RNA sequence: UGCUGAAAGCAUCUAAGCACGAAACUUGCCCCGAGAUGAGUUCUCCCUGACCCUUUAAGGGUCCUGAAGGAACGUUGAAGA
RNA sequence: CGAUGUCGGCUCAUCACAUCCUGGGGCUGAAGUAGGUCCCAAGGGUAUGGCUGUUCGCCAUUUAAAGUGGUACGCGAGCUGGGUUUAGAACGUCGUGAGACAGUUCGGUCCCUAUCUGCCGUGGGCGCUGGAGAACUGAGGGGGGCUGCUCCUAGUACGAGA
RNA sequence: GUGAAGAGGGAAACAACCCAGACCGCCAGCUAAGGUCCCAAAGUCAUGGUUAAGUGGGAAACGAUGUGGGAAGGCCCAGAC
C-alpha cells in the first residue's frame, strides 16, 4: 500500500502494565507530500512519488526547485517512489498524513545496511576457521581450497569469498507496531530495523503478514 | 501394481489395453491383477 | 461401426437449433451446445440425424459412433430425465442440502462444505441419501463422482461413501 | 573483376507478412533467406544485401503434431546450479517474438554480419506497429 | 558465380535445373562467369535467355 | 483415481473432449538490476551572436560569448585499501 | 620417466539418482497403530565421542535421517606428516657373509610474491547522436524453501480386549 | 590394399575407412565418392505406398486388439457374435 519515509534516530524500550521488556524503536516520520502521480497512459505504470525532509536553497539544484515549484512543496530532501494498486483516488497537492499506520498490526521496513568494510572468508559468509596450532602454518583463516582438479579445472561462479560486506538495501518484514505519535510524528516499531542512526528508511504495510 | 516388461492375463477376465504408450492389465473384481508395462 | 450405422431418433415439442456443430436442444429439461469436431456429416431427417464420416478423413468412423451416442444422450436428457443416485454409508456421516450446497460430517474435524454447478438440483430425501439431477449426463456423471470419492468404502467394513448400486469387496483380516 | 554491391548504393525494402496458419520451418527459412538477401539478383556474400521484414501476430505461428508442448527450449546461464528449461507452449504464452527470432538465429550465419542481418529482424507479435510510416508492402508467402 | 545466376533465375520464374538442361538442349557453350554476368547489368538479355529456355523446353 | 464413449453394437481414463493431482516446474517472498548495442521509459532547468575561407556544407579559423551542471581544492563522516 | 606429490584427516563444494529423511498415489497374507514392497519424486537436510596411522569397522549415545557414488579413489603454487618411504638402531627369521623381509616397533627439513584463463569485490574512458541533474519500467540473473514435539478434534472411529 | 615416404572433396572435426595419385600458371567446361529446406552449392522436383512413434537421430531376452500386404481354413438369412 502507500509507503512513507522514516529516519531512524534511537533505540529504547517500552514497557507493559505487567513488566514485559519489549524492544522498540522510534522513525520520525514526518509527513509526506504527493510529488509526482503517475499511471499507464503517462508513463507506463500507475504509482506514486513523494519527498519529505528540508534542504537548503543554496543547495538546491535549478533542475530539481523546477520540479518543486511546479508542484508547490517545500525543499524536501529525497525523492522515493512506491507502487501501487487500483480502488484509490489521488491528486498531487495534498500532503500524506503521519496515520496511516493508525489501523494497521504487521508492517514491513527496508533500508540501508552497515558498511563493515572490505570483510574476511571468516566474517561474511561464516567458514570456520581452522587450527590455530598443531603444526599448522600460515593458514589459520584462509578460506582453504576452491575448486576440483582438471575437470572442471576453474572456480565456479557463484563461489563465495572475501568482498564488501553489506552495505546494500535489506529488507525485515511482519514486524510489530506498538503505538505512533501525532505530537512529535514518530513511530515505534519493536525490533532492530536495519541501517545505523542517521539514515532514511522506506516503511509499508507488510506484504503477507 | 505390478511392475514388469512380460505382462499377461490370469483370470477370465483380464482387461489388455492400451493408455497413453503404455499395455496396462486390469481386472474388474481382483486389486492383485492391476498391473502396468 | 455398427451404432455410426444405427442413427439417432427425435420427438417433437422441442426447440431443435442444429446449427451444423452448435445442436442446442431447448426443451423441457434444458439445453446442451457442443461444438463437435468435423470428422462427420450429418443432416435431419425431422425424427432422425444421419451419420457417417465426411470424406476425405483417414480415422473417420471415430467420430461417426461417439458423437452418435452423445447425440442420443443430449436429447434424451432434454427429453426425459436424467440422474445416477448415490447412497452414503455410516453412523456419524450425515449430508444436508439447501438449493445448491452440500453439508457432510464426513468423519473431519473441519465439515465437507461443498458447493455445485449450474445443472444440479440436488434433494435429501432421508438424511443419509442423496440425489442429484439434471439433464447433461456426462457432466452429472462427474460431479456425482467428484461428490461422492472423498472416501471410496474401505474393503472391510463397508463403511464409506460408495453408489446406491455399485460392488464393494468383502476382505478377510486372518488370525 | 565481378561487381560487389557497395553498401552505400544499395537500398532497402519495407515488408508485412501476417505468418498465421504458417508452419515455422516453412517459414523461417524464406525469412532468413529474405534478409540473407539472395532473391534479390545482386547478391553478393560479405556485403550484406538484405530487407527488412515485419512479422504481425506471431503469437498464431503452429507446428503439426504433439510439439506444441514436445519442443523444448534448454538453456544454461553460468551459474553451475542454473541451467534452465521451459516449453513450446509456455514460451508461447510468455513472449512470442522469441518463437521466431531464435528460429531465424538458428538459420540465419554466424558472425558479425550474422549480428548485423539480425539487426533488421523487426518482429512482432500483435496487430499493429510504428513502421507503417516507412509505407510497407503486404508480401505473402 | 552460380549464386547470381540462381538468383535472376528464381528472378524471372524458374529453377536452375531445369535452366541450365534448356541452355543445353540450346548447345550454348557460355560459362557461369558470364552467364552471371548477363544477369549482372542486362535484365532483358537474360529475360529473353530464359525465355528461349522455356520455348525449348515449352 | 476419474467422467462420457466408439474403434470392437457389450466393459474401456483416450482415440474427440471434460475434472483432480506433491517440498520437484513457472510464479508468488526478497536482492544487484538499460554496456537489454533489442542500449529504454520518464517529469523537469539552460543556450534564440557576427562573419569571412573551399573542405560548396555533417567542412577549418578571429572576436563578445564559457549559462545549465560537473570536476578540482579545503572541513570531514555510524561511507572507506 | 629432460618427473604429472601418492593414503587418511582439517577447510570448502558441485552435480548425478539406483532416494536415508521429508511430499502424493496403487498392492498386501493392510482393522487401527506401526510395517512389508515396488512406481512418481533430488527442492531442502544428513551425530557429537572411545579405540587404533586409518576410509571402513566395533562399541557408547541421539535424531525425522545418520544415503550411494564420480569429480587425478576433488582439493599439499591452501594446511598437516602419523601411515608407506631416504640416511641411524634393534628383535624375530634367512644367508657363512655383504644385507635383505606389505613383519615389527623408536626418531626422522613439505619450497613460490600470480604473468594469463578463472572467481568475489571496488572503479576510470567512451557509446547510448543536442549536453547536464534525478527518480524508475524490468527481459534475464541470483540467494530462499528444512523439520521435532506438546495441546484441541478425542481417548472419537477402528478394535473382543490391549 | 591404403598408411609410414602422399596433397585434395564426402564421414562435423578424424594418419589407416570409401573417392582418388596434385610438376607450374587461368575469374574455363564434364563427373566420381558424396550432397541438393536455409545456414553452406545444387530438386519444399512429379507419380507413388508404409509410418504417427522425433521413430529417422543408440541395444538384447520377452511382451501386446498399434499398423499394411499376402495364404488358407471353420461358422453364417439351416442369422454366425
Ligand atoms: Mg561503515
Ligand atoms: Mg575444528
Ligand atoms: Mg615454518
Ligand atoms: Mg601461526
Ligand atoms: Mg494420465
Ligand atoms: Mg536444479
Ligand atoms: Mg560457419
Ligand atoms: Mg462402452
Ligand atoms: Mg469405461
Ligand atoms: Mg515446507
Ligand atoms: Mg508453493
Ligand atoms: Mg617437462
Ligand atoms: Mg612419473
Ligand atoms: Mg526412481
Ligand atoms: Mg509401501
Ligand atoms: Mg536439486
Ligand atoms: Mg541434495
Ligand atoms: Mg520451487
Ligand atoms: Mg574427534
Ligand atoms: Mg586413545
Ligand atoms: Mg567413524
Ligand atoms: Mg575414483
Ligand atoms: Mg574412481
Ligand atoms: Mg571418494
Ligand atoms: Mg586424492
Ligand atoms: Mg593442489
Ligand atoms: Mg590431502
Ligand atoms: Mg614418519
Ligand atoms: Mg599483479
Ligand atoms: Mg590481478
Ligand atoms: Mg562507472
Ligand atoms: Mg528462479
Ligand atoms: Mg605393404
Ligand atoms: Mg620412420
Ligand atoms: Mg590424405
Ligand atoms: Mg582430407
Ligand atoms: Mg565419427
Ligand atoms: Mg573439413
Ligand atoms: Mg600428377
Ligand atoms: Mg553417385
Ligand atoms: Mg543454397
Ligand atoms: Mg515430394
Ligand atoms: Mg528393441
Ligand atoms: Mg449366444
Ligand atoms: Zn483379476
Amino acid at each position: 500500500m502507500i509507503g512513507l519515509v522514516g529516519k531512524k534516530v534511537g533505540m529504547t524500550r517500552i514497557f507493559t502494565e505487567d513488566g514485559v521488556s519489549i524492544p522498540v524503536t522510534v522513525i520520525e516520520v514526518e509527513a509526506n507530500r504527493v510529488t509526482q502521480v503517475k499511471d499507464l497512459a503517462n508513463d507506463g505504470y500507475r504509482a506514486i512519488q513523494v519527498t519529505t525532509g528540508a534542504k537548503k536553497a543554496n543547495r538546491v539544484t535549478k533542475p530539481e526547485a523546477g520540479h518543486f515549484a511546479k508542484a508547490g512543496v517545500e525543499a524536501g530532501r529525497g525523492l522515493w517512489e512506491f507502487r501501487l494498486a487500483e480502488g484509490e483516488e489521488f491528486t498531487v497537492g495534498q500532503s500524506i498524513s503521519v496515520e496511516l499506520f493508525a489501523d494497521v498490526k504487521k508492517v514491513d521496513v527496508t533500508g540501508t545496511s552497515k558498511g563493515k568494510g572490505f570483510a574476511g572468508t571468516v566474517k561474511r559468509w561464516n567458514f570456520r576457521t581452522q587450527d590455530a596450532t598443531h603444526g599448522n602454518s600460515l593458514s589459520h583463516r584462509v578460506p582453504g581450497s576452491i575448486g576440483q582438479n582438471q575437470t572442471p579445472g576453474k572456480v565456479f561462479k557463484g563461489k563465495k569469498m572475501a568482498g564488501q560486506m553489506g552495505n546494500e538495501r535489506v529488507t525485515v518484514q511482519s514486524l510489530d507496531v506498538v503505538r505512533v505519535d501525532a505530537e512529535r510524528n514518530l513511530l515505534l516499531v519493536k525490533g532492530a530495523v536495519p541501517g545505523a542512526t542517521g539514515s532514511d528508511l522506506i516503511v509499508k504495510p507488510a506484504v503477507k503478514a | 501394481m505390478k511392475v514388469r516388461a512380460s505382462v499377461k492375463k490370469l483370470c477370465r477376465n483380464c482387461k489388455i489395453v492400451k493408455r497413453d504408450g503404455v499395455i496396462r492389465v486390469i481386472c474388474s473384481a481382483e486389486p492383485k491383477h492391476k498391473q502396468r508395462q | 461401426s455398427r451404432v455410426a450405422k444405427a442413427p439417432v431418433v427425435v420427438p417433437a415439442g422441442v426447440d431443435v437449433k442444429i446449427n451444423g456443430q452448435v445442436i442446442t436442444i431447448k426443451g423441457k429439461n434444458g439445453e446442451l451446445t457442443r461444438t463437435l469436431n468435423d470428422a462427420v456429416e450429418v443432416k435431419h431427417a425431422d425424427n432422425t440425424l444421419t451419420f457417417g464420416p465426411r470424406d476425405g478423413y483417414a480415422d473417420g468412423w471415430a467420430q461417426a459412433g461417439t458423437a452418435r451416442a452423445l447425440l442420443n444422450s443430449m436429447v434424451i436428457g432434454v427429453t426425459e430425465g436424467f440422474t445416477k443416485k448415490l447412497q452414503l454409508v455410516g453412523v456419524g456421516y450425515r449430508a444436508a442440502v439447501k438449493g445448491n450446497v452440500i453439508n457432510l460430517s464426513l468423519g473431519f474435524s473441519h465439515p465437507v462444505d461443498h458447493q455445485l454447478p449450474a445443472g444440479i438440483t440436488a434433494e435429501c430425501p432421508t438424511q443419509t441419501e442423496i440425489v442429484l439431477k439434471g439433464a447433461d449426463k456426462q457432466v452429472i456423471g462427474q460431479v456425482a463422482a467428484d461428490l461422492r470419492a472423498y472416501r471410496r468404502p474401505e474393503p472391510y467394513k463397508g463403511k464409506g461413501v460408495r453408489y446406491a448400486d455399485e460392488v464393494v469387496r468383502t476382505k478377510e483380516a486372518k488370525k | 573483376k565481378t561487381f560487389t554491391a557497395k553498401p552505400e548504393t544499395v537500398k532497402r525494402d519495407w515488408y508485412v507478412v501476417d505468418a498465421t496458419g504458417k508452419t515455422l520451418g516453412r517459414l523461417a527459412t524464406e525469412l532468413a533467406r529474405r534478409l540473407r538477401g539472395k532473391h534479390k539478383a545482386e547478391y553478393t556474400p560479405h556485403v550484406d544485401t538484405g530487407d527488412y521484414i515485419i512479422v504481425l501476430n506471431a503469437d498464431k505461428v503452429a507446428v503439426t503434431g504433439n510439439k506444441r508442448t514436445d519442443k523444448v527450449y534448454y538453456h544454461h546461464t553460468g551459474h553451475i546450479g542454473g541451467i534452465k528449461q521451459a516449453t513450446f507452449e509456455e514460451m508461447i504464452a510468455r513472449r512470442p517474438e522469441r518463437v521466431i527470432e531464435i528460429a531465424v538465429k538458428g538459420m540465419l550465419p554466424k558472425g558479425p554480419l550474422g549480428r548485423a542481418m539480425f539487426r533488421k529482424l523487426k518482429v512482432y507479435a500483435g496487430n499493429e506497429h510504428n513502421h507503417a510510416a516507412q509505407q510497407p508492402q503486404v508480401l505473402d508467402i | 558465380w552460380i549464386a547470381r545466376i540462381n538468383a535472376a533465375a528464381r528472378q524471372n520464374g524458374i529453377s536452375y535445373s531445369k535452366f541450365i538442361n534448356g541452355l543445353k538442349k540450346a548447345s550454348v557453350e557460355i560459362d557461369r562467369k558470364i552467364l552471371a554476368d548477363i544477369a549482372v547489368f542486362d535484365k532483358v538479355a537474360f529475360t529473353a535467355l530464359v525465355e528461349k529456355a522455356k520455348a525449348a523446353l515449352a
